[PDB]
């Protein structure tokens, strides 16, 4: 998915 | 964006670059939102149109499922909600569009409002984002042809539509260049399209970092950066090994990235790292609890959206005991459920459990993550508030001022969230 630091 | 400009970067297409030194923490660029989504489980506690936290705010009166700071934000907000206002009222409980969707459909409208140029887009515009239009398959295409479906299911009696294959592209153009705002404690908040933000090309040894104030993304550096140098921000979760970072960066971006890290394989070998055992797995046999482990992750990820939240812990525990028997706790994958395990924890409001894990996961995340990292930052200030609120105030306050530390870098010294934190101590 998109730009992120996390999401895990 | 007087010392930065745009340039052809070989093997990346176009970048950014320095065109004058920066120090840590200093602030290379703010760029405002061009479009700009509130996530739907965030509604009634943020303003859709300022991203303001706050409490008190004013409903919607036609749908009453939109909330503002006052009426300027609601009539500032109101040319991006009137796409929503009436089908959530009309579609009822039926209105699923995904998030990709709905901030489709804000670019559509504000292409049609503002046509030309925007304080958004001074060096990269909407219509020269990439797209990768060649490289995608029939899966990707398939996934982009249900949200354009969704797009005209949901807002054809509001917006102007191109035809199918301009919508192709835009769709392709979000997911290539869109980004996730997260909150301090990088919490899910919404998506945006930053142009200018989006010109930055990735590395797993960034040397700036984004942050967001509202809707108003901004970049900072995070490495010391000399003139003609190239900017680099990171579009992944750096906690994971090579191989994992570089199957979402091909997944989701269509390329290998070759920066130091990638190249040493440095971290890999405390990454995934394996107990000192008399009898210790082979190759093959690490080879498949890997296997099991990103298997798990994304089950777990699917999971999250129905499973109850005793459920979730079992898993987490399921793996981890399973995995603990070659994997040390410092490894990422143990990590990783670690983390999990500790949100798990936050909705049952099990605030011991929750600080157990969180005890854990500290130090090890300081080892994996580079400097400055809000990875690291907002771990500490998870540990903070939750010793905060079950009255430790010593280990609270110190664990609050190791947020700050990196907060400060990172948001710059008067972020309205580091004053929010200071409160707090
Ligand atoms: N480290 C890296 N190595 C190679 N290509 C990269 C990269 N980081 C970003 N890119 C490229 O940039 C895209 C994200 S958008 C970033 C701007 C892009 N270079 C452009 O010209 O529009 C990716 O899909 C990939 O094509
Ligand atoms: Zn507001
Ligand atoms: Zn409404
Ligand atoms: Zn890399």
């Amino acid at each position: 998915h998109l730009k992120s630091k996390k999401g895990q | 964006l007087g010392g930065l400009e745009r340039f052809c970067s070989p093997g990346k297409g176009r970048g950014l670059r320095a065109l004058q030194p920066f120090q840590v923490g200093d602030l290379l660029f703010s760029c405002p939102a061009y479009a700009y989504v509130l996530t739907v489980n965030e509604r009634g506690n943020h303003c859709e149109y300022c991203f303001t936290r706050k409490e008190g705010l004013s409903k919607c009166g036609r749908c009453k499922q939109a909330f503002y700071c006052n009426v300027e934000c609601q009539k500032e907000d109101w040319p991006m909600h009137k796409l929503e206002c009436s089908p959530m009222v009309v579609f009822g409980e039926n209105w699923n569009p995904s998030e990709t969707v709905r901030l489709t459909a804000r670019i559509l409208a504000k292409q049609k409002i503002h046509p030309e140029r925007t304080p958004s887009e001074k060096l990269l515009a909407v219509k020269e984002f990439e797209s990768h239009l060649d490289k995608l398959d029939n899966e990707k295409k398939d996934l982009i042809q249900s949200d354009i479906a969704a797009l005209h299911h949901f807002y054809s009696k509001h917006l102007g539509f191109p035809d199918n294959d301009s919508l192709v592209v835009l769709f392709a153009q979000v997911n290539c260049n869109g980004f996730t705002i997260e909150d301090e404690e990088l919490s899910h908040l919404g998506s945006a399209i930053f142009p200018d933000v989006a010109l930055m090309n990735h590395s797993c040894c960034p040397n700036v970092i984004v942050t967001y104030k509202g809707t108003l993304a901004e970049v900072r550096a995070v490495q010391e950066i000399k003139p003609g140098e190239e900017v680099f921000t990171s579009y992944i979760d750096l906690l994971y090994p090579t191989e994992d970072r570089n199957d979402r960066l091909r997944d989701s971006y269509f390329f290998t990235c070759e920066c130091q890290e990638c190249t040493t394989k440095d971290k890999d070998k405390a990454k995934v790292e394996i107990r000192k055992l008399s009898d210790p797995p082979k190759a093959e046999a690490i080879r498949d609890m890997v296997r099991y482990a990103r298997n798990v992750i994304e089950e777990f990820r699917r999971a999250k959206h129905y499973k109850s939240p005793s459920e979730l812990l079992e898993i987490c525990e399921l793996s981890q005991e399973k995995m603990s028997s070659v994997f040390e706790d410092s490894n990422v994958y143990m990590l990783h459920m670690m983390y999990q395990a500790m949100g798990v924890c936050l909705y049952m409001q099990d605030w011991e459990g929750a600080l157990q894990y969180g005890q854990k996961i500290i130090k090890p995340y300081s080892k994996h993550y580079p400097l400055y990292s809000l990875n690291v930052a907002s771990m500490w200030l998870k540990l903070g508030r939750l010793y905060m609120g079950l009255e430790h105030k010593a280990a609270g306050e110190k664990a609050l001022k190791k947020a700050i530390a990196i907060m400060e870098v990172a948001h710059g010294k008067d972020h309205p969230y580091i004053s929010e934190i200071k409160q707090e101590i």
